């Protein structure tokens, strides 16, 4: 929850982070998305890609996406602790992350963090002793007609109640992963109770374009 | 000439292209409240302290930034320009810290000279302010970060004028902090003169800390000899005793700076 | 055969952590040459 | 036409919004998308501007600025630098999803845009920021993408047409203020995602320093439509500069929470209770509805009765139309805890720039903690009011605005629940 740097011996500049060549490859390939001559552009994949092949950003992530983009190590830093998913503490393998803005609180987004915390017996930004699970508390995650919804790692788990997510918990400590969807009856966005509109079936190529095309 | 023609205060002033705002103020002798624009940095725009109205023009616009167009009759002394002054300094000093007495800035403040310029007299700030982690980044400068209103000038004399890149912004919102995020030591040849360009006394000299204060000073205009350059500066004494080394503006020689040095 | 009954939006059910850049890993050979600004960087 | 709504499937612009359609190539293709695309980029950048602003077309980022307008910026020579269109796929607005649905479930749609958009703005390439939160949206759209070069629609000589045309997938990191369009240029350029002071706008220094227009995904994909079905069809439906269809998202206390593309100045009351249901316990259950998200203000029942949801109606009924998410708010909500969440969000979502947003929400946001609470005073209501105004006009981008206005429209329309809880916290801690 800090914005400056303090030395553990765990998150050091001499912790050990290096990139896989793969990793390596996937970085030229964001760099060549990029104009030549601003190559600084390419920070937030890079970075990004360091949290997702590490888990989190020690200060090696960020000396190193600072190096290999020839960008001073600040304007690394800047972007990591402007943006919040990049984990500059190390977090659970499933990082459970509640929405609980006015959309997803009018549809009772508490009882599901309330369950989420008498589950895995701990509570906001503290993680489970087995650093499975780790519980914090979010902004709105653009689902909110799925309301009330959490996002686990790349997933939206939506329209949930606490037996669910209770499930979802279960079958994570079992070591499935489970289906990223509406844990009601619908499938992405419909109305719950049938279509109340694209009935019809659609169209196809032609129809209604005008003419002189 | 291409100059086209601006009124200030309905004042006609001729000004060339891509003239801003703040400068055809500054030709018909009028200097407009500003804690983050320096006429030697980049211009950043982020303390909206010199909102000024333009008329038939229902938004006040940032004069440090805005080029003038033409036929632009500035209202540096309207009511909603007034409102914008006092309502961005009572902004600036809901979260400042009432250090006054134990600051040095105290006396040479931008931050009490216009909040008693362009301010309110009182506050309506009825919570709790927020207190800052002080740095260390260096044992020139004193670093109290509580006093910091955000103007990025640390920053872009840094990355702009001493090419060093090492300061900056960390976090978001109100919790936006000027550091280095780690425990690194800003230490350039030019490192001093962000105590100039610090509006208050967020970044203050660690040699001249507690020692004197700028009211009862004498200024003595002499010259530099610690290098070849003959930087114009002020030498500073308090009862016949030297107190500090500030520069002088001399426009072909040290623009407004010196070296840490000389200073 | 018309079906408007079942989700035929799938295979987001199997994206792992590297979906999206071995995606962009694969794109990289379809895309035309990068401009230039005529220098290595704004410091350079 | 004088009422308006009750848009039938076949005058659908997001057909398989659902998903319940094959959203890759060959399921595209056979609903329409990419159908003689080669015959709309021939005919030049004017023909396709000129479509754009026969159909009437505003931003449906949600300021509603004249998309053909605007878009008309980057018709100008090239001084040597390259241009770029710019997709606006963040969507972090509290109520809206409906950008979620377009990436997901019509992609192509999206990649037609890009390409018929980049070509009437004479652009180079097209750089979709999409949210970070969307990764499988992101990966999807990624699919269709390389679904897009294997078919020879888009890149090296796109749909056949000698036009060079790229389209990246930039991803962000979890910032609201980077849906802002020049933050989002400052995230895309690998910075902070802080805004920029306009001018310059991004027409003339954009991304990379690049002449650049920024627009939402809705106002891209729907502009193949545009092109296909005539300007003129898209200028059909809703009132007069309220043209065109338009995506909902109807969230909170109505009983089917759902997106629908709907017809442009339907009402407000038949698009709740024809789409989602109706309000959970009867429209006189309605306390309130933020009608397009987070940032518009609040309309109480007695404005929802008879308001037609398009930006002129909801700017006469002293609110915005935004992204026309559609947050409904029954009687037993606690609003004051509802906006008060709100303003949280906006001093958790604030890049720290400028004084009157960077002070002045987390200082909102303390004064309406105390609110909920009523630990304060009715002179602190008006006080709240004034700082609002200060807040409002006087920040670089519209989030001070868009913060300023959940509080000033709570204020407006329910000062006296405001001033009761106050007085009941007197009168029970003292
Ligand atoms: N979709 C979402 O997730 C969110 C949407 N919003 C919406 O964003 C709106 C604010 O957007 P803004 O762009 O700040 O408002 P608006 O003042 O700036 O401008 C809208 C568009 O018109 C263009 N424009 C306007 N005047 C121009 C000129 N003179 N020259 C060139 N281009 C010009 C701008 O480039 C911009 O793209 C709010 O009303 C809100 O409804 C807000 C938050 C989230
Ligand atoms: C704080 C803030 C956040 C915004 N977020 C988005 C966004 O996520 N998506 C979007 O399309 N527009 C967003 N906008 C509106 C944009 O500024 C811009 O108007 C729009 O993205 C592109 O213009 P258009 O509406 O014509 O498409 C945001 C504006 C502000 C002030
Ligand atoms: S910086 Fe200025 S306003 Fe702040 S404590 Fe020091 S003298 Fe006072
Ligand atoms: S320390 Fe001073 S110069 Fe630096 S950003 Fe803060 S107020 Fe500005
Ligand atoms: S008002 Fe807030 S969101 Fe906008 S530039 Fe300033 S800090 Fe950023
Ligand atoms: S409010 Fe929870 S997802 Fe938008
Ligand atoms: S002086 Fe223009 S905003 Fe700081
Ligand atoms: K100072």
């Amino acid at each position: 929850a800090l914005f400056v740097h303090r030395d553990t011996p765990k998150n050091n500049p001499e912790t050990p982070f290096d990139f896989t060549p793969e990793n390596y490859k996937r970085i030229e390939a964001i760099v060549k998305n990029y104009p030549e001559g601003h190559k600084a552009a390419a920070v937030l994949p890079v970075l990004d890609l360091a949290q997702r092949q590490n888990g989190w950003l020690p200060i090696s992530a960020m000396n190193k996406v600072a190096e290999i983009l020839q960008v001073p190590p600040m304007r690394v830093y800047e972007v990591a602790t402007f943006y919040t998913m990049y984990n500059r503490k190390p977090v659970g393998k499933y990082h459970i992350q509640v929405c609980t803005t006015t959309p997803c609180m009018l549809r009772n987004s508490d009882s599901i963090l309330e369950a989420i915390q008498k589950k895995l017996g701990i509570k906001v930004g503290e993680t489970t002793p087995d650093k499975l699970f780790t519980l914090i508390e979010v902004e709105c995650l653009g689902a909110c007609v799925n309301a009330p919804m959490v996002q686990i790692n790349d997933n939206y788990y939506e329209d949930l109640t606490p037996k669910d997510i209770e499930e979802i918990i279960d079958e994570l400590k079992a070591g499935k992963i489970p289906k990223p969807g509406p844990r009601s009856g619908r499938f992405s966005c419909e109305p719950a109770g049938g279509l109340t509109s694209l009935t019809e079936p659609p169209k196809g190529p032609g129809f209604g374009v005008q003419a002189g095309l | 000439s291409n100059l086209i023609e601006v009124f200030v205060d309905g004042q006609s002033v001729m000004v060339e292209p891509g003239t801003t705002v703040l400068q055809a103020c500054e030709k018909v002798g009028m200097q407009i409240p500003r804690f983050c624009y320096h006429e030697r940095l980049s211009v950043a725009g982020n303390c909206r302290m010199c909102l000024v109205e333009i008329e038939k023009a229902p938004k006040v616009v940032a004069a440090c930034a805005m080029p003038v167009m033409k036929g632009w009759n500035i209202l540096t002394n309207s009511e909603k320009t007034k409102k914008a002054r006092e309502g961005v300094m009572e902004f600036l000093l809901a979260n400042h810290p009432l250090d006054c007495p134990i600051c040095d800035q105290g006396g040479e403040c931008d931050l009490q000279d216009q909040s008693m310029m362009f301010g309110s007299d009182r506050s309506r700030f009825l919570e709790g302010k927020r207190a800052v982690e002080d740095k260390n980044i260096g044992p020139l400068v004193k670093t109290i970060m509580t006093r910091c209103i955000q103007c990025t000038r640390c920053i872009r004399f840094a990355s702009e004028i001493a090419g060093v890149d090492d300061l900056g912004t960390t976090g978001r919102g109100n919790d936006m902090q000027v550091g280095t995020y780690i425990e690194k030591m800003f230490m350039s040849e030019l490192s001093g003169n962000i105590i100039d360009i610090c509006p208050v006394g967020a970044l203050t000299s660690k040699p001249y800390a507690f020692t004197a204060r700028p009211w009862e000073t004498r200024k003595t205009e002499s010259i530099d000899v610690m290098d070849a350059v003959g930087s114009n500066i002020v030498v500073s004494t308090r009862t016949g005793e030297v107190m500090r080394i500030l520069p002088r503006m001399h426009e072909d020689i040290n623009e407004e700076w010196i070296s840490d040095k000389t200073r | 055969p018309f079906d408007n009954t079942t989700y035929k939006n799938l295979q987001h059910h199997d994206y792992s952590t590297y979906t999206f850049l071995d995606l962009n890993l694969d794109l990289s050979k379809f895309r035309m040459p990068q401009p230039s600004s005529g220098r290595e960087s704004p410091r350079h | 036409k004088t009422s308006f709504g009750s848009l039938k499937d076949e005058d659908r612009i997001f057909t398989n919004l659902y998903g319940r359609h094959d959203w890759r190539l060959k399921g595209a293709q056979s609903r329409g998308d990419w159908y003689k695309t080669k015959e709309i980029l021939l005919k030049g950048p004017d023909w396709i501007l000129g479509e754009v602003k026969t159909s009437g077309l505003r931003g449906r980022g949600g300021a509603g600025f004249p998309t053909g307008l605007k878009w008309s910026f980057m018709n100008k020579p090239s001084d040597g630098r390259p241009k770029y269109l710019v997709v606006n796929a963040d969507e972090g607005e509290p109520g809206t999803c409906k950008d979620r649905e377009i990436i997901r479930h019509d992609p192509h749609k999206l990649v037609e845009g890009c390409l018929v958009g980049g070509r009437a703005m004479g652009a180079r390439a097209a750089y979709i920021y999409i949210r970070g939160e969307f990764y499988n949206e992101a990966s999807n759209l990624q699919v269709a993408i390389r679904e897009a070069y294997e078919a020879g629609l888009i890149g090296k000589n796109a749909c056949g047409s000698g036009y060079d045309f790229d389209v990246f997938v930039v991803r962000g990191a979890g910032a609201y203020i980077c849906g802002e369009e020049t933050a989002l240029i400052e995230s895309i350029e690998g910075k902070q995602g802080k805004p920029r002071l306009k001018p310059p706008f991004p027409a003339d220094v954009g991304v990379f320093g690049c002449p650049t227009t920024v627009a939402n995904v809705e106002t891209v994909a729907v502009s193949p439509t545009i092109c296909r079905r005539g300007g003129a069809w898209f200028a059909s439906f809703g009132r007069e500069r309220n043209s065109g269809t338009k995506l909902f998202n109807i969230s909170g206390h109505v009983n089917n929470p759902c997106t629908v593309e709907e017809e442009m100045s339907v009402p407000l009351k038949e698009l709740i209770e024809k789409h989602a249901g109706g309000v959970t316990g009867g429209w006189d259950n309605l306390l309130a509805v933020i009608p397009g998200g987070s940032s518009t203000p609040l309309i109480p029942k007695s404005v929802c009765e008879t308001v037609l949801m398009d930006f002129d109606a909801l700017i006469q009924a002293q609110t915005g139309l935004g992204t026309a998410a559609v947050i409904v708010m029954d009687r037993s909500t606690d609003i004051v805890k509802a906006i008060a969440r709100l303003i949280e969000f906006y001093k958790h979502e604030s890049c720290g720039q400028c004084t009157p947003c960077r002070e002045g929400v987390d200082w909102m946001n303390k004064v309406m903690a105390r609110f909920v609470r009523g630990d304060a005073r009715p002179a602190e209501i008006d006080s709240l009011w004034e700082i609002s105004k200060q807040i409002e006009g006087h920040t670089i981008c519209a989030l001070g605005d868009g913060a300023a206005w959940p509080v000033q429209g709570l204020i407006r329309h329910f000062r006296p629940e405001l001033e009761e809880r106050m007085q009941r916290f007197a009168q029970q801690h003292q």
